[PDB]
């Protein structure tokens, strides 16, 4: 029984200009087991329409999904993802750098 | 897949070394070998892996072919005890074997005294064509009241003998043995009683 | 372990669905459903190569097949099934496309109707003294004669003991109306003795032939005797 | 250049009387182009490329009909497993097997693969020979003794360096515009293959990011 | 495609 703790990675799928059209993805991959839960943060409060990819794995057998969501970056709005697995007892937020 | 077997049938004599294909132009993996009696279930005689492999069960040899496409059904001294349909069957891509039509053998004994005869039998009558060598072929009936069987091998092992014969009748009460037999090529020396 | 099919012969008027059974405890993950024509080689139904899981073979129209417990496979025949009257083989094999091992099989025979099924006749006739005189030798000959279907199995028995020596039953029945669809059926057997054998009054030799017929469940409604599975013998003792 | 096309499996059951989670997914490099979920009211092999979509209905019947066999199989496999390695009704268990085959540049054979993983370990694998398996423990040596017997490697090797391979060149044909598309990295940004030299994400446009 | 055949472990 081995078990692998999420990598995380917040960013867009092109640079980031303010008022310009974008996608905030999410990354969470090396994980074991599956049941993950993904949420996309604006301002602390969820986004709506958050979609992802089908789970695959890695040579290593960990899993990987992307949660992508359409979004206008612009400026002060702070974005962050909250994940969720079992090798973490509280969710944990990582913040959306540029 | 395909698997095609030769010869269709093979009529030899026993004590004869014969030999049976299985070809394709695909390989398999894996390749059996079955004998089956009429109405009874096949009973598998072999399973070849590897290419240039020969294996041995009773008085059969298994030859799977160096590129595996290809088997062959080798019995040395053949006894009418090997009589039957052979079939070879391939490892199927969609989870079943692939077989082949088959080679129906028919090991024929070796009659060495040949008494052809044509008999009449009492309860209702038969006629009895018997002691016949295995070259003799029963041909079938011409009227649809007149039965006529095809020829059996007999075995009286005790006394090392072994015999063909044909069972002919009909519902007639004016049928007779000099014409029950009719259709068949019978041989010249056959005994016929008054 | 074994593979088993039952029964051995299967009797059913044209219209009904019936159940042919196979079970295996061999603990082969692959099952298979095959028919044999006369004369023929064997034809894919039906397979399953895992529990809960089956698949066409190359003549599925009109059968149907269950997988619900790794050791049973059962095959419907419905109605639907045009050509149904054949010789079905089950098999099952360790992991799929690996060598297989076949059940005894099962003879299904599908009649037009019911009144077309008749018991044999069976009759054992005395060897021709020419025979006798000529090689020594004594060939009594066995006839069964208008079965319907051909479920018969024909046995030879000298003095209350079945023999297997000096016999020779056909490979194959025979038609007696070949025009006839469902044509009843003739058998013969030659049991050969020594001279010497016939020729002494002391031995008995009978000729047996179980049918397989109609059963307890059938309607019968003719006034001849219900056709059921039984047997029929002939006897004849030795005559100097 | 180098292709590859794979086939990822994944089988998680679930506490007590729920029935198993089964997700199958397809590659051809690093372009997914089919799925098949357990949880999907479709119960099909969907297509994920647009240059699959192009497929006859016998393609995706058959799709259908040899991932709802191996789903079943999985299904099987989750309870031998639960019984080689004594455990619980209770506790949740995952299943993951992965196959396929890599093409050199002349897209011809260039190596298959055919392997097992229990509860995120190595279980069972088809070694490079495609002849001989790695069997991870004790448990393990009971599949690779029925595997052996049951002459499983030859038929795997017949799949993966023939027909795998064949499927694969169909694959790059059919999606030519998309799978023989070579990007072009931004200094590392919008680039296809991942494979460059932060892990690789994917962009999810088809192209990668990577950072120094 | 996918393999044709299946085995349990």
């Amino acid at each position: 029984m081995i078990q692998r703790t999420p990598k995380i990675q917040v960013y867009s799928r092109h640079p980031a200009e303010n008022g310009k059209s974008n996608f905030l993805n999410c990354y969470v991959s090396g994980f074991h087991p599956s049941d993950i839960e993904v949420d996309l943060l604006k301002n602390g409060e969820r986004i709506e329409k958050v979609e992802h990819s089908d789970l695959s794995f890695s040579k290593d057998w960990s899993f990987y999904l992307l949660y992508y969501t359409e979004f206008t970056p612009t400026e002060k709005d702070e974005y962050a993802c909250r994940v969720n697995h079992v090798t973490l007892s509280q969710p944990k937020i990582v913040k959306w750098d540029r | 897949q395909l698997l095609e077997q030769s010869p269709q049938f093979l009529s030899i004599q026993e004590g004869e070394n014969l030999t049976v294909y299985c070809n394709s132009s695909s390989v398999f993996s894996s390749l059996q070998w079955y004998r089956q009696e009429p109405g009874e279930g096949p009973v598998l005689l072999v399973t070849v892996v590897t290419g240039g492999e020969v294996k041995k069960l009773k008085r059969l040899t298994f030859q799977f072919g160096d590129a595996r496409k290809d088997s062959s059904l080798h019995i040395t001294a053949a006894q009418p005890g090997d009589t039957g349909l052979y079939l070879c069957a391939g490892a199927g891509s969609q989870g079943n074997l692939i077989f082949g039509k088959g080679t129906k053998l028919s090991v024929k004994p070796n009659i060495q005294n040949p008494d052809p005869a044509v008999y009449q039998l009492r309860d209702k009558s038969v006629c009895l064509f018997t002691d016949f060598d295995s070259q003799t072929n029963v041909s079938q009936s011409k009227d649809s009241d007149v039965y006529i069987t095809d020829k059996t091998v007999l075995d009286m092992r005790s006394m090392d003998f072994k015999s063909n014969s044909a069972v002919a009748w009909s519902n007639k009460s004016d049928f007779a043995c000099a014409n029950a037999f009719n259709n068949s090529i019978i041989p010249e020396d056959t005994f016929f009683p008054s | 372990g074994g593979i088993t099919q039952s029964p051995k012969y299967l009797f059913r008027k044209e219209g009904q669905n019936v159940t042919l059974s196979c079970e295996q405890n061999l603990n082969h993950d692959a099952m298979y459903w095959y028919r044999q024509d006369p004369g023929q080689g064997l034809r894919l139904i039906y397979y399953s190569q895992i529990v809960n899981d089956f698949q066409k073979g190359d003549i599925a129209e009109g059968y149907s097949v269950s997988r619900e417990k790794k050791e049973s496979f059962p095959l419907t025949v419905t109605s639907a099934q045009k050509n149904p009257t054949a010789f079905y083989l089950c098999a099952s094999s360790s992991r799929s496309s690996y060598e297989q091992y076949f059940g005894p099989g099962t003879r299904l025979t599908v009649t037009e109707d019911l009144k077309n099924v008749f018991p044999p006749e069976v009759a054992v006739f005395e060897p021709s003294e020419a025979e006798i005189s000529h090689t020594q030798k004594a060939t009594l000959v066995c006839l069964a004669t208008g079965f319907y279907p051909d479920h018969v199995e024909l046995s030879w028995w000298v003095n209350g003991k079945e023999v297997h020596s000096g016999v020779s039953t056909d490979p194959q029945p025979l038609k007696e109306q070949p025009a006839l669809n469902d044509s009843r059926y003739s058998l013969s057997s030659r049991l050969r003795v020594s001279a010497t054998f016939w020729q002494n009054p002391r031995n008995h030799f009978r000729c047996q032939v179980q049918f397989y017929g109609l059963s307890e469940n059938d309607e019968w409604t003719q006034d001849r005797a219900k056709p059921v599975t039984q047997i029929v013998s002939a006897e004849a003792w030795g005559r100097a | 250049g180098s292709h590859s096309m794979r086939y990822f499996f994944t089988s998680v059951s679930r506490p007590g009387r729920g029935e198993p989670r089964f997700i199958a997914v397809g590659y051809v490099d690093d372009t997914q182009f089919v799925r098949f979920d357990s949880d999907a009211a479709s119960q099909r092999m969907e297509p994920r490329a647009p240059w699959i979509e192009q497929e006859g209905p016998e393609y995706w019947d058959g799709e259908t009909r040899k991932v709802k066999a191996h789903s079943q199989t999985h299904r099987v496999d989750l309870g031998t497993l639960r019984g080689y390695y004594n455990q619980s009704e209770a506790g949740s268990h995952t299943v993951q097997r992965m196959y396929g085959c890599d093409v050199g540049s002349d897209w011809r054979f260039l190596r298959g693969y055919h392997q097992y993983a229990y509860d995120g370990k190595d279980y069972i694998a088809l070694k490079e020979d495609l002849r001989s398996w790695t069997a991870a423990d004790m448990a393990a040596q009971t599949t690779k003794h029925k595997w052996e017997a049951a002459h499983v490697a030859e038929q795997l090797r017949a799949y993966l360096e023939g027909t795998c391979v064949e499927w694969l060149r169909r694959y790059l044909e059919n999606g030519k515009e998309t799978l023989q598309r070579t990007d072009a990295p931004k200094t590392a940004l919008s680039f296809y293959p991942a494979e460059i030299t932060v892990e690789t994400r994917p962009a999810g446009d088809g192209t990668f990011q990577k950072w120094a | 495609g996918i393999l044709g055949l299946v085995f349990t472990l």
